[PDB]
RNA sequence: GCCUAACGAGCCUGGUGAUAGCUGGUUGUCCGAGAAAGAAUUUUAGUUCAACCUUAAAAAUACCCCAAAAACCCUAAAUUCCA
RNA sequence: UCGGAGUACAAAAAACCCUCCGAGUGAUUUUAAUCUAGACAAACCAGUCAAAAUAACCAUAACAUCACUUAUUGAUCCAAAAUUUUGAUCAACGGAACAAGUUACCCUAGGGAUAACAGCGCAAUCCUGUUCUAGAGUUCCUAUCGACAAUAGGGUUUACGACCU
């Protein structure tokens, strides 16, 4: 026949944790084919572009201004051609950290 | 063109091997790799030809 | 199903029709700037700032200050214009500029700074370190009078206390030299407080050294309420912050209530709330100067607790929370062997009946 | 997200014409 | 599986299990990952690690293996020098 | 070519009165695959004002819109989603103008 | 073709209770709950896993779920997620 | 068998002998380590991310890069290698270590789960009418016809479907 091999299963690309959820460090917050959500505060980026939590806490999604890295040719070109008032916005994921960093305890009284 | 799977050996005197896809029409391969026993970046020179 | 934007959408302003006639920033840098200005405005959508704690956001500041110095705008402006004409006039200066050889007399800049915008910088450093948050709770004052504090490390050695600086308790074993500029109809009160490091009471602090009814710049002439007690952080806890406060008072104030014994080596006796103490005398006292330093446990402090306070010495650790493990499952599936060790109690064999 | 008020906030391509 | 043997009338074990699995006494079974010696040059070091693991089997597999295996293999073993003696009891399991 | 109900197929202008144009246009209209009419600006606005006037005149409280949107009697089970827009005026490719 | 009324390879006995994922059949009464298909497979006339379900047993939250939240050109009925 | 887009409009998943593009690798040097919290995905097998900690290197130096980057792949056993590995258009791509035709001489078990006859559904094809007149009819649309089209029926034909047997 003419048409062939269109058959492949879904990749289950989606957003795993949602706004307001609790997370433990290392949880995958999302997984994506192209950048849809960008990693924000305390969110690590994997090499497959999936976002995971670096800290125990609460997930939050946010719109924010996008200022690409100057080592990236494409993005700087896209930014450079904008009309003088315009600002790129994107969607970010953060984890607002929950536990305090650590505590001070009384070891021994000398 | 075909490529080839070569067995590369450490010059650190530690028997250690790792295989690499290498161009058939190219020269004998030599690299700087990591040897785990000596725990160093050492010179590996291709000892053998494994797969074609 | 669409909803309707609440207030303005960000780029809705510029015209898409005829893009060629619109000016662009062909600079990465201009863009970066414009973006950082856009990132500081109060948007109507969920933002980073909102969740990540701008720390009360907008706050109306109760201000207990010394009134700002009154100076003529136009006069000052003219004088500065002239000074800069003069300085720009010289050829020597221009030579110093092109050839990349010039120096600024840092002592004179430190002088002008102390005279002009210094108070404001010191202020925001204090806000940064949360002096105002633990002292007056809501209140911000601008340190109009500069406060110069120093310690004698030896005969020729002088260790200054600037705002925020680090000092070792060895240096601070003795009462410091204090200097500020006032003529005398004046009366002042100087205060040294340890903002944290109180053992029993999270919300309270220690008065180390409290002096009162201070004529002019004369330090020793004032009647000392609380005799100088050297800094004593505890071994575990890092970096307590000590605060030198200066109050301009009008009427001579006498307090038998706040007066402490002459040796006063008891901790219950020095327990202090700067807020309360200020509330009392609030009518006469207006806080003027400020200088504060960071201090961490060092060897000499051990001598304090044993020798002075007649105490054992408390030592602390920094304790991190135990790592989080999921509920253990009867049949952990596709999990590494070392799984069984995460739920292990302690590493030791135990032979139950055997 | 289409249902939200903030939809199309990231929308840019109409600002730069590269075709 | 032979449920009743011909000579003894007992129940036989399937030896093909006993070569690739390991039964801890708790009832957990332990196995190598599949394809862990195969085509190593072609794989990521991360993947290689994931392959070098010893992993646990889900309940279903476990029950299947238990059926395929006689009583002798479920006995309590004390071996001298045994790596796995550490792992044969279960601890802190609230179910 | 797809043609949705309510679209003008052919537009004739001129120094003509509507009547001649109507006479021979109705032939064409009649030989088109869908039902169709010959109209002028006046005729069209006539039938539109009539269409809305009929729908504010209506005596019975029960209209397709009202019932469908509020899902009365769970009727949304039997209706298609599109119905919410079409309001029972359009059914398949057919359009009945009498339907309010 | 013919080889004792059925020869694409006689008949009889034994192997034999051959083996059939294929058809048929499967015996008292009353009560409790109760099921339509994702995955592999010489597999789609079948199996073995899931998801459901049944019998016991331990628990603690389970559905329902308002804001807030989930994309880049346009895009509906609506989902997801949660007090 | 594997992947990308549509089908599958906004979390995921989602079929067809459905619509369309691809893969069974190059090129390059930055030759890309050990160990381990927590997760994603998932019938199983397989797949994916990944903090901290070690060791390598500037002396606080761990994502190989590009071609739409996504896909460039294959289990056990068994063979070759000796230290640590490599091996299948096993492409029927969850893979029998190795096997083709033909039967109208046929046999058995079944199946209306599935064809040939007939019925039934449907009406592409077929057949009837009306509607519309440009045109043929010397002139004249409709005596007799009638292109482009329109509306509705009939249930003869060939199919299509596989609902009873
Ligand atoms: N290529 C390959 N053949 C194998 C493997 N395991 C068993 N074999 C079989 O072993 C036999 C080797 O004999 P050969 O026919 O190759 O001379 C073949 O029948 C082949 O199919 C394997 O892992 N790879
Ligand atoms: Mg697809
Ligand atoms: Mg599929
Ligand atoms: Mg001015
Ligand atoms: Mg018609
Ligand atoms: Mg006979
Ligand atoms: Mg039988
Ligand atoms: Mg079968
Ligand atoms: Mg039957
Ligand atoms: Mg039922
Ligand atoms: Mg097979
Ligand atoms: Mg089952
Ligand atoms: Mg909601
Ligand atoms: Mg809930
Ligand atoms: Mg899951
Ligand atoms: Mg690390
Ligand atoms: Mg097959
Ligand atoms: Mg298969
Ligand atoms: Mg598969
Ligand atoms: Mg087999
Ligand atoms: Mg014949
Ligand atoms: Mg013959
Ligand atoms: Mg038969
Ligand atoms: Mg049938
Ligand atoms: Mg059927
Ligand atoms: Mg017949
Ligand atoms: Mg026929
Ligand atoms: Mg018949
Ligand atoms: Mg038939
Ligand atoms: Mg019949
Ligand atoms: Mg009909
Ligand atoms: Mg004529
Ligand atoms: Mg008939
Ligand atoms: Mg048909
Ligand atoms: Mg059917």
């Amino acid at each position: 026949s003419k048409n062939l091999g269109g058959k492949s299963p879904g990749k289950r690309f989606g957003i795993k944790k949602m706004e307001g959820h609790y997370v433990h460090a290392g949880n995958i917050l999302a997984t994506q084919r192209h950048f849809r959500w960008h990693p924000g505060a305390h969110v690590g980026l994997g090499k497959n572009k999936c976002l995971y939590a670096l800290e125990e806490g609460v997930v939050r999604y946010t719109k924010e201004v996008y200022v690409p890295n100057p080592s990236n040719s494409e993005a700087v070109d896209l930014v450079t051609r904008l009309p003088q008032g315009a600002v790129l916005y994107k969607t970010f994921v953060h984890v607002v950290p929950a536990k305090p960093e650590g505590t001070f305890k009384l070891v021994a009284m000398l | 063109s075909k490529t080839i799977l070569v067995k590369m050996m450490s010059q650190a005197g530690t028997g250690f091997s790792f295989n690499t896809k290498r161009s058939r029409l190219r020269e004998k391969l030599t690299l700087l790799h990591y040897d785990p026993v000596v725990k160093k970046k050492v010179l590996f020179v291709e000892q053998k030809k494994i797969r074609s | 199903r669409r909803a309707a934007p609440l207030g303005p959408m960000p780029n809705e302003d510029i015209d898409v029709s005829d893009l060629e006639r619109l000016k662009k920033y062909r600079s990465f840098d201009r863009y970066r700037r414009r973006a950082e200005q856009e990132a500081r405005k109060p948007h109507w959508w969920r933002t980073y700032r909102e969740h990540f704690g701008e720390e009360s956001g907008p706050k109306d500041r109760v201000d207990i200050g010394l009134p700002p110095p009154k100076v003529s705008r136009t006069q000052q402006l003219l004088e500065r214009k002239q000074a800069l004409r003069e300085l720009r006039a010289n050829v020597e200066e221009e030579r110093a500029a092109r050839l990349q050889t010039a120096r600024i007399p840092l002592e004179a800049v430190r002088a002008e700074w102390e005279r002009t915008c210094g108070p404001y910088h010191k202020q925001r450093l204090a806000e940064y370190c949360g002096l105002y948050r633990d002292l007056f709770h809501g209140a911000t004052f601008v340190p109009r009078v500069p406060l110069h504090v120093a310690y004698a490390v030896g005969e020729d050695d002088l260790m200054p206390v600037y705002h925020g600086n680090e000092v070792t308790p060895t240096e601070a074993a003795q009462a410091p030299e204090v200097t500020y500029e006032a003529d005398e109809g004046s009366l002042w009160t100087l205060l040294l407080t340890n903002l944290d490091g109180h053992l029993l009471e999270p919300d309270a602090e220690y008065v180390h050294w409290l002096v009162t009814n201070i004529p002019g710049n004369r330090v020793t002439e004032g009647q000392e309420t609380c005799p100088y007690l050297p800094p004593f952080p505890a071994r575990g806890s890092g970096f307590h912050r000590f605060a030198f406060l200066l109050f301009k008072q009008d009427k001579r104030i006498d307090f038998s209530g706040d007066t402490r014994p002459s040796p006063c080596y008891q901790l219950a006796q020095r327990t202090f709330h700067t807020f309360d103490f200020y509330k009392k005398h609030q009518d006469a006292m207006t806080p003027a100067g400020l200088a504060f330093f960071q201090c961490r446990w060092d060897d000499s402090v051990t001598r304090v607790f044993h020798q002075l306070l007649d105490m054992r010495e408390p030592v602390f650790e920094f304790v991190r929370p135990p790592p989080y493990h999921p509920k253990q499952k009867r049949f952990p599936h596709r999990q590494p062997l070392r799984y069984l060790d995460r739920y292990r109690d302690s590493h030791e064999p135990t032979y139950g009946i055997y | 997200y289409r249902s939200k008020p903030t939809h199309g906030i990231g929308r840019y391509k109409h600002l730069v014409k590269a075709q | 599986v032979t449920y009743f043997s011909s000579r003894k009338g007992k129940r036989k074990t399937v030896k093909a299990v006993i070569y690739r699995f390991l039964r801890l006494h708790s009832g957990l079974w332990l196995r190598r990952k599949a394809g862990y010696k195969k085509k190593l040059w072609k794989k990521t070091a991360a993947r290689k690690r994931r392959l070098r693991e010893f992993v646990f089997c889900n309940k279903t597999q476990s029950k299947l293996l238990d059926k395929m295996t006689t009583s002798f293999w479920k006995r309590r073993n004390w071996y001298a020098d045994d790596p796995y003696q550490k792992y044969q009891d279960r601890t802190n399991l609230k179910v | 070519t797809p043609v949705k109900a309510g679209r003008l197929i052919v537009e004739m202008g001129g120094r003509c009165e509507f009547k001649e144009v109507q006479g021979f246009l109705d032939l064409v209209a009649h030989k088109l695959p869908f039902p169709a009419k010959a109209v002028s600006r006046e005729t069209l606005e006539k039938m539109r004002k009539d269409q809305e006037e009929r729908e504010r005149n209506n005596q019975n409280p029960w209209t397709f819109e009202r019932i469908a949107t509020a899902n009365m009697l769970g009727i949304r089970k039997v209706l298609s989603p599109y119905d919410l827009t079409h309001k029972g005026r359009y059914w398949g490719k057919f359009y009945t103008p009498e339907r309010v």
